[PDB]
């Protein structure tokens, strides 16, 4: 995955 | 973009002894990288025959030199151009078959697959 | 027969309607996004419906040889590319790719030409685009002349990235490898970094160099004028800007936020108040030539047993008894709540039955002494008949799953207040306006969302899927894209609410730069132009002794004295100065320290003297009665206090400890010392019943929206997370609470983690619905809705998907119309207060009226005749040439060559392009030079009359010194940054095209009317902003530095409070400046972080005094900036009144 206090993996990606 | 679509002719007919350029192209909307694009070209006799794999991308070409086919095979595409075609020199009656390309494109998603009927006019 | 014939069918409403539902059959066929193999020969009768509908009016209009037939009508041209369309992919063999599907939404704008009044509509909006066609010259002009000013300041600066000098090709093949440089907390974007001081550092071992991409794909820098265009374009929105703030300030520097100050309030205020001025006023003139031009023994004991029930309900107060058993029945669902134990929820599960058989019971009783079918008369009572029918099915099934949302559908017996509460019913004439009168107008809005959600789905809906490994982190689809119709509706809503970049940045990746600014630009021109007329529309349509008294006189000339007031507002000015030297820092310096401990005291003993004069020059009845003695009097006993403790021993307290943080409202004693900010305050002050009585109704209209919220919502944000890397656990794994408590007692890493901003409470359903209504924050409140599966089980992605359906209808209901509402009531008390007075122009003071009527007589009037001559010499004919038209075109069309070839600087360019652009911009110099030297010799007596010159000779002159300078720069004492800002000056050539242009005047002169009460209403900001400033630094320095709080933007110093409270008055991003200061406790901060060397321990937030702290300061930002839209906007009607 990747860490999800960013803006990006919060909207890109499903593991947030 | 439920998969990626090869532009192949459905029946490619030849002459006996003439070259046989077999098209195959796709559009994947990733550019080729030539460490991870994968190429296989395989031939059936039959849609429920096996196949033989004679050659592939892999880093670069390989071509597998088959005995039935011999060394006449040759690439004839620019993968970067997202163009895989083959070339069949001096095509023979026994040609005469399936020809498979399946084709991977990292890290798109979709394997692309290309059939051509292969016929051997007089 | 023949013409007579065929020509009936055409006049029937019959014939329209049949092709009116064959659109609307074929607009939900355009929805399906795989077309199945069955509805090809449905796609054939909609080919077949639209042919025989122009085979009757080819047969109507003209036949035996006689031209055409409807070739003059716009409509039948779109019929006729339409069937032209329709048949080209039946021609044997034509197409084959067909990238033009999207031709096929030609037929959805038939909907115009068939439903009656849509042709009227459409007419009018594009009649009021060619009002806009002077505002959208000056636009494009400082949006160019701002683009400039970046492109020369910030040239690639966005390229620093923060290199290591390398612990275990040179150069090329080093710097372009993307793991050699750092990566803050997997951010995926390359921190920023500056060489200069006030910008960003970089941590030890590292360097900054300028070798890069750039960021957010690539799309995001000022090397390249087009990109610098439309990154001034997205300031000038205010979409996002607050990255592309603290994106440049972190690589320039701290001290080029005098820039975004600059753009923000030139570029987004001024320009957003001309176009929504000059909108507002080009409908104000349609609907007013409207106006005009409209000007030019069973019967017998059935009612035996009536009489009795009509003799009820008509006298005592048992129709008042109903509305106090709603206002009852809305605070018992208000209560519900997460969680609630048992012996409460059956207070609620009782309560609700009880509610509900008085409600029921009350319409049987109505329906017997009213005479039915007279009882559907009303409507009120058609309303409450259904609302009792929908509470019976509810309570009738109690098995509806997930489609208990009807238990929220009771909520709605509240507007039956409205009937007596006279401003929920002007709530209710406002949003069935817009389903009546308005009814056409919002009816276009939704057909232009329609075909914009229907257009990006087939142009762009393909590459999205076959394109995902570009924009995503698994190649999976985004949040937000375009595969299907749903998600298709939702960027193209979001576009209209203000997020337009983002969404942007995923297209352009995917689908090509120049196909997806093409589309989301024209949905954001066209569709923020229609819901800006409709937002208008529904706002003019509904408001359309011998030494004792010897002692008195002598105070008295004390306090009147010209030299004691100026003393006074001296020791106001530097005892609030005084707070803004209270930072981290100022225990490590112990000389600046120890000065406020000494001022702390003689501060203090002056505004107590000086009240005690106060006091015997005026008495406690005179003194008593000014409410601006009040304001001092309650300002001293804070100091008072807190005095009188630290000198009788109480140091330290739980109450004189935090009196202390009360010195933030030390500055307003400034407001009775200026006319500038008196004024202002008491134009807000006097407004402020009629807000109340709006902000009563807001309330209670969010309430309704709130505990639905509750209903939907409330128990199921709950999610486990493994810690150690913070993501969320998938439902394979952990399914519920029960599994991931089996998780922990196992010794894993999870944690049961809730939201923060959610709707477990009506009060934090209050806080989560303005993250949604100012859309700020509203992104993580979404994603956890539609992921809410239910109460005690883990949520699944995108599960509950419609729930964005509710978000749609508040943002609708609870922002479009509670704001149209709240900007009705002040304006039309604007109208009133203005009325009131006598009277004319309020935030004007006395002085500043007099500055403003002789200005506003300078700019209407023009000289004549001044033309003395060089007299009679070869300088009269040399006169007789330079004075000609000829002369006057030929310098406006060459400065339009020097802002051709000002454009064509690029990052990195090739040094014989830097020469090129060198000989040119010397050859510029000398010819614009010998323009203003050869007025001299030629008008030599003073050439110094009229401002145009006066600007042009200084203008010449610093483009001169900063060629000339230039050469001791390369000789002597060198700072490239003073080269960067001195170049500046041949930007002021181009302002010189604003001399011919008569409307961009017009223009710019009614925004210079407007700088005296915008100044006095920005004095009264300029003192909330630095009250605030004060508070968050003495409370917020500390807090740990979670999602806004970084090492550089924070509540740390004065300097660093002052750029996040500027960054807030926008409301641009202060969701993140509160979500780490909602932590309050272990895990989350850390209550002992002893950070040496003070005294102060721990990095945890206050929760309770941070949501007063940005909430208060959201709501009174937002008075004060609506005040400065309507001191604008009506100027603009002021000088188009008298001309
Ligand atoms: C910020 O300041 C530092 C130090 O003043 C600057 O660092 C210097 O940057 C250059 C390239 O920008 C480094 O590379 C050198 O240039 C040749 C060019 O062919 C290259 O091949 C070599 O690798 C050589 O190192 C140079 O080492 C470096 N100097 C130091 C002392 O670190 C930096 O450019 C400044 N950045 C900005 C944006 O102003
Ligand atoms: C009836 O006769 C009265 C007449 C003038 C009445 O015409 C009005 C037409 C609407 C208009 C242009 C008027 C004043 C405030 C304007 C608003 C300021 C707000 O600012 C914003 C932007 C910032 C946001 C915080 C929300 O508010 C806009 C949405 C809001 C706004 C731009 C919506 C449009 C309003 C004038 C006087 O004639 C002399
Ligand atoms: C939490 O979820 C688990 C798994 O869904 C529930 O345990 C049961 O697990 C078996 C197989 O793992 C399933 O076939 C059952 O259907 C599950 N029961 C239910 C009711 O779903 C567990 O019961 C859940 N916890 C609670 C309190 O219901
Ligand atoms: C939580 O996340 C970590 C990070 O992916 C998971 O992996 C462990 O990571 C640590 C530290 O890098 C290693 O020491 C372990 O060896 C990793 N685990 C395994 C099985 O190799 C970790 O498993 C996750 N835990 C839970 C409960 O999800
Ligand atoms: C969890 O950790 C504690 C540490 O004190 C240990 O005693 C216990 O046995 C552990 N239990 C499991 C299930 O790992
Ligand atoms: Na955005």
């Amino acid at each position: 995955c990747c860490n999800c206090s960013s803006k990006w993996c919060r909207d890109h990606s499903r593991c947030c | 973009g439920r998969s990626m679509e090869v532009t192949v002719p459905a029946t490619l007919n030849v002459l006996n002894g003439s070259d046989a350029r077999l098209p195959c192209t796709f559009n994947s909307c990733y550019t080729v990288n030539h460490k991870q694009f994968s190429l296989n070209w395989t031939y059936q006799e039959c849609n429920n025959c096996s196949e033989e794999m004679f050659l592939q991308f892999r880093m670069k070409i390989i071509n597998l030199k088959l005995e039935r086919f011999q060394d006449r095979v040759e690439f004839s595409g620019n993968p970067s151009k997202y163009d895989v075609s083959v070339m069949l020199r001096n095509v023979q009656p026994e040609d005469e078959g399936i020809y498979n390309c399946y084709i991977m494109n990292p890290p798109d998603r979709h394997r692309g697959h290309g059939k051509i009927h292969l016929q051997v006019l007089m | 027969p023949i013409r007579k014939l065929a020509i009936k069918i055409l006049v029937h409403s019959l014939f329209n309607m049949l092709i009116m539902c064959t659109i609307l059959t074929n607009c939900v066929f355009m929805t399906m996004s795989n077309p199945p193999d069955w509805t090809k020969n449905v796609e054939y009768t909609f080919t077949g419906i639209y042919t025989f509908e122009s085979l009757i009016k080819i047969l109507a209009r003209g036949f035996c040889l006689e031209d055409f037939t409807f070739l003059r009508d716009p409509w039948n041209w779109l019929d006729f590319t339409v069937i032209t369309f329709a048949y080209v992919t039946e021609f044997v063999d034509l197409g084959n790719v067909s990238a033009l599907r999207t031709f096929r939404v030609l037929r959805a704008l038939k909907t115009i030409s068939v439903i009656p009044g849509l042709k009227t509509i459409v007419g009018a909006l594009i009649q009021s685009v060619k009002k806009l066609s002077d505002v959208m010259i000056l636009t494009v002009f400082c949006l160019s002349v701002f683009a400039l000013i970046g492109l020369q300041l910030f040239m690639g600066n966005l390229r620093n990235k923060c290199l290591q000098w390398p612990p275990d090709f040179n150069w090329d093949e080093y710097i372009e490898d993307k793991s050699h440089f750092y990566f803050l907390e997997g951010q995926n974007d390359a921190l920023l970094c500056g060489n200069s001081s006030d910008a960003g550092q970089c941590p030890e071992g590292y360097i900054c160099v300028k070798a890069g991409r750039n960021p957010n794909y690539g799309y995001t820098s000022f090397d390249t004028f087009s990109w610098a265009f439309l990154s001034l374009f997205r300031l000038m929105t205010q979409d996002f800007w607050e990255n592309l703030y603290q994106l440049t300030l972190r690589a320039a520097g701290k001290t080029y936020m005098i820039f975004f100050v600059l753009v923000i309030f030139l570029g987004s205020f001024y320009l957003i108040n001309l176009i929504l001025a000059v909108v507002a006023m080009a409908y104000e003139e349609q609907n007013q030539a409207t106006l005009e031009e409209a000007e030019q023994d069973c019967c017998k004991p059935w009612l035996k047993v009536k009489h009795l029930v009509n003799l009820v309900v008509m006298d005592p107060f048992v129709d008042l008894a109903i509305t106090i058993c709603i206002v009852l029945n809305t605070l018992f669902m208000a209560m519900e709540h997460y969680p609630m134990t048992e012996q409460f929820s059956s207070v609620l599960s009782v309560g609700n039955l009880v509610f509900t058989g008085i409600f029921t019971a009350e319409m049987f009783l109505k329906i017997i002494a009213m005479d039915p079918y007279y009882y559907f008369q009303e409507g009120w009572n058609i309303f409450d008949g259904f609302i009792v029918s929908l509470s019976l099915m509810e309570l009738g099934l109690a098995n509806v799953e997930g489609l208990s949302v009807l238990r929220s559908f009771r909520l709605l017996r509240v507007f039956k207040l409205a009937k007596s509460w006279p401003t929920l019913n002007m709530l209710i004439k406002i949003i069935g306006n817009s389903v009546g009168a308005l009814g056409n107008l919002t009816l276009v809005l939704a057909i232009i969302v329609f075909i914009f959600a229907v257009v990006g789905m087939q142009l762009f809906g393909k590459s999205y899927k076959e394109c995902v490994c570009k924009i995503s982190n698994d190649c999976e689809l985004p949040r937000w894209h375009m595969h299907d119709f749903f998600h298709s509706f939702l960027i193209v809503f979001r576009v209209l609410c203000g997020e337009w970049i983002e969404t942007m940045w995923d297209c352009m990746e995917v689908a090509g730069q120049t196909m997806c600014l093409t589309v989301f630009m024209m949905v954001m021109v066209i569709g923020n132009l229609v819901v800006l007329n409709l937002f208008l529309a529904l706002l003019l349509s509904s408001f359309s002794g011998k030494l004792w008294w010897n002692l008195r006189k002598t105070c008295y000339k004390i306090v009147e004295h010209n030299w004691f007031e100026t003393f006074i507002v001296f020791m106001i000015l530097l005892s609030s100065g005084a707070l803004a030297f209270e930072d981290i820092y100022i225990e490590q310096r112990k000389t600046i320290k120890t000065m406020l401990e000494y001022a702390d005291k003689v501060f203090t003993y002056i505004f107590i003297l000086e009240m005690l004069l106060k006091w015997v020059a005026y008495g406690f009845q005179v003194y008593f009665t000014n409410a601006w003695c009040w304001l001092d009097f309650l300002i001293v006993d804070v100091s008072l206090v807190s005095l009188t403790a630290n000198a009788l021993g109480y140091s330290e307290l739980g109450a004189i400890k935090s009196l202390r943080t009360l010195r933030a409202l030390r500055p307003l004693r400034a407001l009775s010392r200026f006319e500038g900010m008196r004024v202002v305050v008491n134009a807000l002050l006097g407004a402020i019943p009629s807000i109340m009585n709006v902000l009563l109704v807001c309330l209670i209209f969010w309430l309704i929206f709130s505990i639905m919220g509750v209903n939907l919502f409330a128990g199921k944000f709950y999610h486990c997370i493994n810690y150690t890397t913070g993501e969320m656990f998938d439902v394979s794994v952990v399914n519920n609470y029960s599994e991931c408590k089996a998780l922990i007692e196992s010794n894993q890493t999870a944690r049961w983690k809730n939201v923060k901003v959610n709707f477990d409470n009506v009060g934090l359903g209050y806080l989560s619905l303005l993250q949604v209504a100012t859309f700020k924050g509203w992104m993580d409140i979404m994603y956890a809705a539609v992921d809410s599966r239910n109460v005690e089980l883990q949520p699944k992605y995108e599960d509950n998907l419609y729930m964005y359906l509710y978000f749609v209808i508040f943002i609708i209901f609870g922002s479009f119309f509670t704001l149209n509402l709240f900007i009705g009531v002040i304006i039309d008390n604007f109208n009133q207060q203005k009325k009131k007075f006598g009277g004319q122009d309020i935030f004007m003071t006395e002085e500043q009226k007099k500055y403003y009527n002789a200005m506003k007589k300078l700019g209407s009037k023009k000289p004549q005749k001044p033309i003395p001559r060089p007299a009679n010499k070869f300088q009269g004919m040399v006169f007789d040439f330079v004075t000609k038209q000829v002369f006057d075109i030929s310098i406006m069309i060459l400065i339009c060559l020097n802002m051709v070839t000002m454009m064509v600087e690029t990052d990195d360019q090739s040094q014989e392009m830097t020469n090129i652009l060198y000989w040119i911009n010397l050859v510029f110099i000398v010819l614009f030079t010998g323009e203003c030297v050869l007025k001299l010799i030629s008008l030599r007596y003073y050439y110094f009359t009229i401002g145009w010159n006066i600007f042009d000779f200084v203008v010449v002159i610093l483009s001169i010194v900063g060629m000339f300078l230039a050469e001791l720069i390369e000789k002597y004492f060198v700072s490239p940054t003073l080269f960067r800002v001195i170049r500046l000056a041949r930007i002021g050539r181009i302002l010189r095209l604003i001399k011919g242009a008569k409307g961009i005047r017009t223009l710019l002169f009614a925004l210079m009317m407007s700088l005296p009460a915008l100044f006095n209403i920005g004095l009264l900001l300029f003192l909330v902003m630095f009250i605030y400033a004060i508070f968050g630094m003495s409370n917020f320095a500390y807090v740990k530095r979670e999602v806004g709080i970084d090492d550089m933007f924070n509540f740390e110093t004065f300097g660093n409070s002052m750029i996040c409270l500027f960054q807030i008055t926008t409301s641009a991003g202060w969701d993140g400046l509160l979500a780490p200061i909602l932590n309050s406790g272990p895990p989350d901060c850390d209550p002992d972080k002893d950070h040496p060397g003070s005294s102060v321990k721990g990095d945890c937030g206050n929760p309770s005094v941070g949501i007063f702290f940005f909430v208060s300061y959201i709501i009174i930002s937002f008075l004060v900036v609506v005040n400065m839209y309507i001191a604008v906007i009506l100027e603009n009607f002021s000088v188009a009144t008298e001309e």
